[PDB]
């Protein structure tokens, strides 16, 4: 059901083209990235606090000392990526800020879609392709894909509307 | 199909390939018997 | 072989005869004109069901000339493999040789046919 | 001319990257 | 040998690391695992036989092991039809019985035998740091591996041969009499670009080349084994390499990842070592078979397949490759490097030949193209064959898809394992695999970057 | 209802449809629905279809057999919509096909004609399938109107009304 | 032919008893003196049962 | 404006099988036509009148009787190159 | 190439090259004045491409600008079957029958204009001057050929408008959907003029080779633009069946 | 079929065997 809703928003709303969704994608992917990179960095800058190869036993919940080197982590990322966190408080705030902000932005975009306020088209490219039949972009191709989805999915997805679309009116490319 | 003299143990043959999965699970069973020491 | 069994063999006898014909006709000519590209295409396409057929026939013959036709069939395939090597190595000399021996062993297979 | 706008915003982004790396606040142990 | 965290420093989920310096128990773990491998070979083969329908094609029955046996030329005749199921059954049973011997030996060495072989024998006792002995073990195994390659050679030359899909007069088991010994061809194969039209070693397309390769491989592997037994690692290798058990594991993991990717590509693209009569068409073959199937239909309906331009302006059935070769039209233009024993009869020096395409088509070629096109290696995870939008009535996923997908995944995860163990071996050799020492943290003695 | 009341009184089709206030017909045009706009289709709705100039009147489409066909209207969800015409008991009798190799219900094949009642085209009949298809596409959007697309260099994509913009901002 | 199935059933059941017995025998160090010859007996009998099945397959 | 195939659809080509423009699948409706007789008709096109579909060289008795029994399913319009060029009358891209 | 296999020419661009009469002779294919000669494997290799620029002025000469082919070694017609028919007056008639007789080619003109065209010899009927009794160096077949539309009637533009398929209007702009003259696609049948000047004849094998000059319109994009005039020069080869 | 019954019986035997070995080795103070 969720997958249907997702594809419906693609084909009817061009939701991937929506900047609000794009900010949401950036937030969720950046949240995953931050999770993976913090976890890995912390695990690989751990202080030698025990004799065993099992480094997990070398942490006390009440210990006052940091369990990993922030200076070593900072230098590593500064020399690998060019920049690095140097304030742990800012690092952990950023880990909250990014995904949360992404969810809020995507929600704003969805609120737009409630009213059919969609970033559906680039009118410049539609006007040009209307006038210039040699002109094609990935955007125009996605527009065509959406028209196909809508025509082929509407009768079964909205059975109450009694959409009778005879085979001859269904958009389709050659052969396929 | 198996040769006719072996068609008897056919239900046994159908359940043979899975056993190494049971070996992997048996590693965990033995660890749990020793308390994951 | 009973006429009714002779009929059952025809299923296989027909393609074999078509093959025997074209081998004597186009293949000889191809080898003569040194058309190795075409010689190779001929032994892999027109003759591309020769083994399934010759052996199917042999297996379906009476249990007396069965193995002999089997051994005869295998002989022809061996000569056709040397025709292919010769043709792939532009060796006109061995090509004619293998062609003749394939037809000889194909001739004997056909003699084992009721 | 929208091409000029696009190139300009992209260039601003890349130049910010350069300055943020080459001229960052130097992390110091205090 | 410690079997707990306090005595080894390794948790239960890293328990097999407790065997690193317990050569006897480690040997037991290895022999019992080998036993698992041989057990799967035998048991899965017997499963495939019990589930095998002899008349139905092998690739329609979810078989991946019987195709390997049939390629070796056991149990099959011309065009890959099954002559006798007994050889497949024999192969399965012999693996299944040997599995018990290896299981016993493994459980013995793992549980009862010496935990360390160093004391017992100088021959079997090894220290990871003892380069001479580790190279001895490399050598003994290289000689057995080369012997196995020569076993393949012997089967193909003196013991009934192997299935040659390219055989004249139709595919069949063939005895290889002239294997390619020419080192230029054999090693040229290694030097070919791994891109379309060349395919590196994936493009090996005749059993003579495959067999000549295995004579070279057997010879080089036997020579390298003897070299490694009679030599010691030289200075440059002693200086550029990490000499530890985990390091050698990581090296073998890198090698395994490389071989897994290679096997994936091999089964996906090559139809010589993986005959389509057992493995089904390659995806390139299925696409070309579609183009060919409708070439024949439309031609028989009276169309001019040569001069028929399609809606784009390119030829509907026939076009030219970017180097000018006459090829099949449509999206299949990408698979124009495809070679197949049912297609190659219709190819001329310039590519597809109009005279052949108009006069020399054969019903077996049309049937083969129809079968290969309808068995395109396309299918769902629950084995619904054909394109993903099709309905549920066709139970088929190509063996090529299964094998390629499986070995790509295994190759990738073994690349990950290589990185895991190679980085760990490096850190452990250097002494900071357990974390940063607080007193001598290196960054505290390094100047600021700015 | 207003048309049928006039018909029951005794008026003709052209007289009855002439009673329809253009303002009323204007409300029955999907371009004035607030669910047809776009997030970055800015400004007045006149910057889209244009300034409405006049109601063109009411099309009545008939096949060659005299069956009254209605163009199924564009729903709010669809940016594009196939042209379909159904008769009284809901059977598709005509359409504008995408593929004409195997088409069976084309306006051209089915001989659809359209006659207009009221508005600017009152008392005209169009039998040329080009213009019939044009008016069928017009009927998809509801009541048809002539627009002035020059005053605002209108681009031809619908905008949303102040209703839509207010709702968006406040939600 | 039923003697063949008898031999094969005996092989399968002795195989199960050995799958049970081998790991217990090798991991029971205090019972080792009693269980070494039993291990030898099981191995030899298993191999003989395999050979008997092998031959009977070739006799039926 | 209408393009040429749409205008063709306004004529008799839209009602019956057109001997000069209809693709080989449109002959499937006449029993015994697809594929051989439809192929021969499409191969010997164009035709000036429907009646002269009976004057195709090499036609046998069965095909002649079959054509005469279905003369009223046939119409003849000017050959439009928008339906014939590129062997579109055999494969217009419809499966 | 006569002795080259497929594996020897593949990936080398020798599949798009015209065969060449090796035996350098100036032979003559003798001809009876009332017979027909089949031509088996006709090949035309285009080597030069010229597109008539359209100056903004109406009295300036147009002139032919050379182009560079953007497509690769996919520019050759080959395996073409034809006939040579001899009139009672010594006229030779070339009548191309079928084969791989078209190739779409795209050339780039200086200034960045891409000009695709349907390079073809479809239905070519070329005639020489009356009075020939042999095929020699003087033979020059001159005639017209058909140039069908570069895009088929099944073609779909980026907004899915086509001729017998696709939309008939600009669906992205419902209010202005019938504004665009490009809503009507046509595929008019063009004409080319080809000359085959025969320069080398090998009478021992019936082979003819020469040079050709073609003149044809370019792609119009289903009528979206006026076609340019394209000039193609190259070499050809044929074998005459006697 | 009695086959689903035989397959499930063999599978149950095989499933119980390994845990049974561990259980016997734990109950009898084996070298677990
Ligand atoms: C260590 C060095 C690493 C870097 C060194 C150089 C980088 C190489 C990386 C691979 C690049 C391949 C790109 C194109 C692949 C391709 O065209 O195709 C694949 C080719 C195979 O080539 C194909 O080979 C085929 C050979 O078949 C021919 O011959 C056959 C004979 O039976 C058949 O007849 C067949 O029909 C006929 O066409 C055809 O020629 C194809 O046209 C040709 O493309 O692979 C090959 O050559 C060799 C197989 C390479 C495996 C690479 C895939 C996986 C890469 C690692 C993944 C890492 C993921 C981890 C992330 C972290
Ligand atoms: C391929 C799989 C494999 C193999 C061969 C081994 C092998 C080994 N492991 Mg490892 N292990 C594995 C997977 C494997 N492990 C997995 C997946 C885990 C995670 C759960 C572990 C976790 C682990 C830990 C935590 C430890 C080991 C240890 C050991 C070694 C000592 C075993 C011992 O004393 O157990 C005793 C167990 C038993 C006595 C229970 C019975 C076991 C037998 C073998 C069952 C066999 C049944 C079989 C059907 C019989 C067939 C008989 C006949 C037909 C041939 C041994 C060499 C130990 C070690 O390093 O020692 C220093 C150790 O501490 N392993
Ligand atoms: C190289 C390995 C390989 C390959 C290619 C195949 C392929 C096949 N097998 Mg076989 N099989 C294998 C191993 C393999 N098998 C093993 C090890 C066993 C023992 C359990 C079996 C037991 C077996 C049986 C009993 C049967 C098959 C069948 C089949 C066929 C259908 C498969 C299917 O529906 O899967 C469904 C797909 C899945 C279940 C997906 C599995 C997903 C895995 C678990 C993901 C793991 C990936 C990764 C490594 C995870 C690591 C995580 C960590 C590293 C981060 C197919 C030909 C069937 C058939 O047709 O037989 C004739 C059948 O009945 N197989
Ligand atoms: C990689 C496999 C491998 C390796 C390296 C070893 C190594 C060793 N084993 Mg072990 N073992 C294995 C497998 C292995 N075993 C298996 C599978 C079994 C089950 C049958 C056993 C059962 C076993 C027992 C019961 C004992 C040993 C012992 C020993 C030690 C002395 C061996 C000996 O007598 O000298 C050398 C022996 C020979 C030269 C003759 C044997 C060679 C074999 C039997 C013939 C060739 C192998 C094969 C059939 C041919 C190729 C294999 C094929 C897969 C290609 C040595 C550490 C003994 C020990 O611990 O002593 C303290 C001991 O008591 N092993
Ligand atoms: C599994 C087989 C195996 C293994 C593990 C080893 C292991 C070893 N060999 Mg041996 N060798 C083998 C087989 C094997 N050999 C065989 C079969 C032969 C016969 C030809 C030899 C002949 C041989 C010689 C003559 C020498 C060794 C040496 C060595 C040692 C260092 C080699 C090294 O640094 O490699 C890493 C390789 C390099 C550093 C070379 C650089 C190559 C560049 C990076 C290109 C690499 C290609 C690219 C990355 C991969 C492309 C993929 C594709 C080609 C598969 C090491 C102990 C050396 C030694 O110390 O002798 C005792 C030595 O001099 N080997
Ligand atoms: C032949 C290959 C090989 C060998 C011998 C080893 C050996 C070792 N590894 Mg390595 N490893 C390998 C490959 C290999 N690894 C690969 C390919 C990867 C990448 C995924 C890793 C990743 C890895 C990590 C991350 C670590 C090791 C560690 C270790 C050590 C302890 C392992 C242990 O006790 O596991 C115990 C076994 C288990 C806990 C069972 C794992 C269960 C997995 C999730 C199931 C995988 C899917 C499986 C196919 C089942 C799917 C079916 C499903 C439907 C149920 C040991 C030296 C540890 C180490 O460094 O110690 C020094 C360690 O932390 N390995
Ligand atoms: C609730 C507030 C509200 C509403 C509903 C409207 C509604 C309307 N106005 Mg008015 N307007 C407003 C406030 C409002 N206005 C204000 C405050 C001003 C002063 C700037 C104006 C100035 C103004 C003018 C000058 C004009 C209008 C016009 C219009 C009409 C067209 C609207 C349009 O095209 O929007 C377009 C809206 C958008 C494209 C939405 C922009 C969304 C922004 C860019 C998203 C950015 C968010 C942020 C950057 C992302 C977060 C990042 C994260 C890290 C935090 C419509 C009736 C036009 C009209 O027709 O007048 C007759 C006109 O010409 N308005
Ligand atoms: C300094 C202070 C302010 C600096 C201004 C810098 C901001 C520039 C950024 C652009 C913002 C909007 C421009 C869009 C394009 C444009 O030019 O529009 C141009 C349009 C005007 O539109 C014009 O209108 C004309 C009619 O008068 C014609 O119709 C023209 O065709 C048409 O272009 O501007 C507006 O409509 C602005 C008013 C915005 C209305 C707000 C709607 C609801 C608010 C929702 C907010 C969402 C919050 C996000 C959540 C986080
Ligand atoms: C071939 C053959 C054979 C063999 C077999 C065998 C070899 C066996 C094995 C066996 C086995 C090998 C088994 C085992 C199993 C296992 C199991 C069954 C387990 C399970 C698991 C689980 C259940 C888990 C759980 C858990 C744990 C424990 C840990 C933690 C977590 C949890 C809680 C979850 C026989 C004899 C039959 C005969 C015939 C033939
Ligand atoms: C390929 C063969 C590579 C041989 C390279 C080393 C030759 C071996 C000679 O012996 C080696 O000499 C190198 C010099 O490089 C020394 O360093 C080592 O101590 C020694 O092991
Ligand atoms: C080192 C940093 C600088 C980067 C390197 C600079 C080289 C890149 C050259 C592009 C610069 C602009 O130069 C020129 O731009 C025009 C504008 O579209 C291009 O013109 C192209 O597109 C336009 C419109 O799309 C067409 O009318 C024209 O026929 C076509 O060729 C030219 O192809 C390009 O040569
Ligand atoms: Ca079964
Ligand atoms: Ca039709
Ligand atoms: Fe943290």
């Amino acid at each position: 059901g969720i997958f249907r809703f997702i594809l419906f928003l693609q084909g009817f709303h061009n939701w991937t083209l929506n900047p609000f969704h794009m900010m949401g994608v950036a937030g969720i992917l950046g949240g995953a990235l931050l999770c993976a990179i913090h976890g890995a960095t912390v695990e690989n800058t751990l202080f030698e606090d025990g004799e065993d190869s099992n480094t997990f036993r070398a942490f006390e919940p009440t210990q006052a000392e940091e369990t990993y080197s922030m200076v070593t982590a900072n230098r590593f990322w500064s020399q690998i990526f060019g920049i690095a966190f140097s304030n742990k408080r800012w690092l952990h705030f950023f880990m909250l800020f990014v995904p949360v902000t992404g969810l809020w932005m995507s929600s704003v975009g969805i609120v737009g879609l409630a009213l059919n306020l969609r970033a559906y088209d680039f009118v410049s490219q539609e006007l040009r392709a209307a006038e210039d039949p040699e002109f094609e972009t990935f955007y125009t191709k996605n527009i065509l894909l959406n028209e196909g989805m809508r025509a082929w999915m509407a009768p079964q997805d909205q059975p109450h509307e009694n959409f009778i679309f005879p085979e001859e009116v269904l958009p389709r490319g050659n052969a396929l | 199909k198996l040769p006719e003299a072996y068609q008897i143990f056919d239900p046994l043959v159908d359940v043979l390939p899975v056993i190494p999965l049971f070996f992997l699970a048996l590693a965990f069973v033995w660890q749990a018997a020793v308390g994951f020491k | 072989y009973s006429p009714e069994k002779i009929a059952q063999l025809q299923v296989y006898v027909n393609p074999i005869a078509v093959a025997r014909d074209g081998m004597e006709k186009r293949l000889q000519g191809l080898i003569a004109d040194q058309n190795w590209v075409d010689t190779q295409t001929y032994i892999h396409g027109p003759l591309g069901q020769l083994r399934r057929d010759m052996l199917g026939l042999a297996s379906s013959l009476l249990p007396k000339d069965q193995d002999k036709a089997k051994t005869l069939a295998k002989e022809v395939f061996g000569h056709l493999e040397r025709l292919d090597a010769a043709a792939k190595d532009r060796n006109g000399s061995q090509a004619k040789i293998q062609y003749q021996e394939a037809l000889a062993d194909f001739d004997s297979f056909l003699n084992l046919l009721p | 001319m929208e091409s000029v706008a696009y190139i300009l915003v992209l260039t601003m982004a890349l130049a910010v990257l350069f300055f943020a790396i080459a001229f960052r606040e130097p992390p110091r142990i205090e | 040998g410690g079997r707990d965290l306090p005595s080894t420093g390794f948790a239960w989920w890293s328990g097999n690391a407790r065997l690193i310096n317990l050569s006897g128990k480690l040997l037991g773990a290895h022999v019992a695992h080998a036993g698992l491998i041989v057990f799967w070979a035998g048991a899965m083969t017997l499963f495939e036989v019990a589930h095998f329908i002899p008349e139905k094609p092998m690739y329609e029955q979810g078989l991946i092991l019987l195709p390997h046996i049939a390629t070796l030329g056991w149990g099959v005749g011309p065009a890959g039809e099954v002559t006798d199921i007994f050889p497949f059954f024999v192969v399965g049973v012999l693996h299944l019985i040997s599995s018990a011997v290896l299981g016993l030996g493994g459980i013995y060495h793992a549980l009862r035998g010496p935990e360390v072989l160093e004391e017992y024998s100088s021959f079997f006792g090894y220290d990871w740091k003892d380069k001479n002995q580790m190279t001895n073990i490399i050598g003994y195994h290289l000689i057995l591996l080369g012997c196995g390659a020569l076993l393949l050679v012997f089967k193909a030359m003196f013991f009934g041969g192997v299935y040659d899909t390219w055989a004249p007069g139709g595919g069949d088991v063939r005895v290889i009499t002239n294997p390619t010994l020419n080192p230029a061809i054999i090693f040229g194969y290694l030097l070919k670009a791994p891109f379309g039209g060349e395919g590196w070693i994936i493009s090996v397309n005749n059993m003579e080349d495959i067999i000549g390769g295995h004579i070279w491989i057997g010879l080089i592997c036997i020579s390298g084994g003897i070299w490694h037994i009679l030599t010691k690692p030289f200075g440059w290798a002693r200086r550029a390499l990490i000499w530890s058990g985990e390091a050698y594991l990581s090296y073998s993991l890198g090698a395994l990842s490389l071989m897994g990717f290679i096997a994936s590509v091999f089964v996906w693209f090559n139809n010589t070592a993986y005959p389509s009569e057992f493995y089904g068409p390659t995806g390139m073959e299925a696409s070309q078979s579609q183009a060919f199937t409708f070439l024949v239909r439309d031609q028989r309906l009276g169309a001019n397949i040569a001069s028929a331009q399609g809606p784009t302006g390119l030829g509907k059935y026939l076009m030219r490759s970017p180097s000018g070769e006459i090829i099949f039209g449509g999206e299949t233009m990408r698979f124009w490097d495809f070679r197949g024993p049912w297609l190659e009869p219709l190819r001329g020096p310039n590519g597809l030949d109009l005279d052949k395409l108009r006069n020399d088509i054969q019903p077996w070629q049309v049937r083969r193209a129809a079968e290969y096109m309808t068995h395109a290696p396309l299918g769902s995870l629950n084995s619904v064959g054909g394109v993903i939008t099709d309905v549920n009535s066709f139970n088929y996923v190509s063996p090529r898809a299964w094998l390629a997908t499986s070995h790509f995944v295994l190759g990738f995860f073994f690349l990950v394992g290589h990185l895991w163990h190679a980085g760990r071996a490096r850190a452990a050799a250097a002494g900071f695999e357990k974390g940063i020492d607080r007193e001598t943290e290196p960054t505290l003695f390094m100047p600021d970057l700015d | 209802r207003r048309v049928d009341s006039q018909l029951a009184e005794g008026a003709s089709l052209s007289e009855a449809w002439s009673t329809i206030p253009e303002k009323l017909a204007f409300y029955d045009y999907v371009g004035n629905s607030p669910a047809k706009g776009g997030l970055f289709r800015t400004g007045a709705m006149n910057s889209g279809d244009g300034i409405a100039q006049e109601w063109i009147g009411h099309p009545i489409f008939k096949d060659k057999e005299g069956r009254e066909l209605e163009v199924r209207r564009m729903p709010n969800f669809f940016e594009t919509f196939p042209v379909i015409m159904t008769d009284a008991d809901g059977v598709v009798r005509a359409d504008i096909p995408f593929r004409r190799s195997e088409s069976k219900f084309s306006v051209e094949q089915t001989g659809v004609t359209v006659s207009f009642y009221g508005g600017a085209l009152d008392g005209q009949t169009f039998s040329n399938p080009s213009d019939v298809k044009k008016f069928a596409r017009k009927a998809q959007l509801g009541e048809g109107f002539d627009f002035d697309t020059e005053t605002f260099n209108s681009d031809g994509v619908f905008r949303t009304s102040p209703r839509g913009w207010f709702t968006f901002g406040h939600a | 032919s039923i003697v063949f199935q008898i031999a094969l059933a005996a092989l399968v059941l002795f195989s199960f008893v050995m799958v049970v017995g081998v790991p217990v025998a090798y991991a029971s160090p205090q019972n080792w003196d009693r269980s070494k010859p039993l291990l030898y007996l099981g191995s030899g009998i298993w191999a003989i049962l395999v050979i008997v099945v092998a031959l009977l397959n070739f006799l039926v | 404006e209408l393009n040429a195939v749409d205008a063709k659809l306004t004529t008799d080509f839209g009602q019956k099988i057109d001997l000069n423009n209809s693709d080989i699948r449109d002959f499937r409706g006449l029993r015994g036509f697809y594929p051989n007789l439809a192929s021969e008709i499409i191969k010997n096109a164009p035709y000036d009148t429907v009646e002269e579909v009976l004057d195709i060289p090499g036609l046998s008795e069965t095909q002649k009787s079959r054509l005469e029994a279905n003369l009223g399913s046939f119409t003849v319009t000017e050959p439009s190159i928008e339906l014939t060029s590129g062997d579109d009358r055999i494969n217009p891209g419809v499966y | 190439k006569s002795q080259l296999t497929y594996d020897d020419i593949v990936n080398t661009g020798l599949a798009n090259v015209c065969p060449e009469i090796s035996s350098f002779t100036r032979g003559t294919i003798e001809v009876e004045p009332n017979t027909k000669y089949f031509v088996s494997d006709f090949c035309m290799e285009p080597q030069e491409y010229f597109v008539k620029e359209e100056p903004v002025n109406k009295r300036q000469k147009a002139e032919y600008v050379k182009g560079k082919v953007l497509t690769r070694q996919t520019t050759s017609l080959e395996q073409i079957r034809g006939s040579i028919a001899v009139g009672a007056d010594g006229t030779l008639t070339f009548k191309e029958k079928d084969g791989i007789d078209f190739q779409p080619i795209t050339v780039l003109l200086p200034g960045g204009e891409e000009v695709p065209f349907f390079f073809t010899v479809k239905n070519f009927t070329g005639t020489t001057e009356p009075g020939f009794t042999s095929i020699n160096s003087s033979t020059d077949f001159v005639g017209d050929f058909n140039v069908p539309s570069y895009r088929g009637a099944g073609f779909l533009d980026p907004k899915a408008r086509g001729l017998y398929t696709g939309y008939d209007n600009a669906v992205a702009l419902p209010s202005a959907a019938d504004k665009f003259r490009t809503n009507k696609k046509e595929t008019p049948l063009g004409k080319g003029t080809l000359s085959l000047q025969v320069t080398q004849v090998d009478g021992s094998t019936g082979e003819i080779a020469g040079i050709f000059e073609s003149e044809q319109p370019s792609d119009t994009d289903l009528g979206a633009k006026e076609p340019l005039d394209v000039k193609v020069r190259g070499i050809f080869y044929g074998r005459v069946d006697t | 079929n009695l086959e689903p019954i035989f397959q499930l019986t063999f599978l149950g035997l095989i499933v119980l065997a390994g845990p049974a070995v561990v259980f016997v080795l734990a109950f009898r103070g084996g070298d677990l």
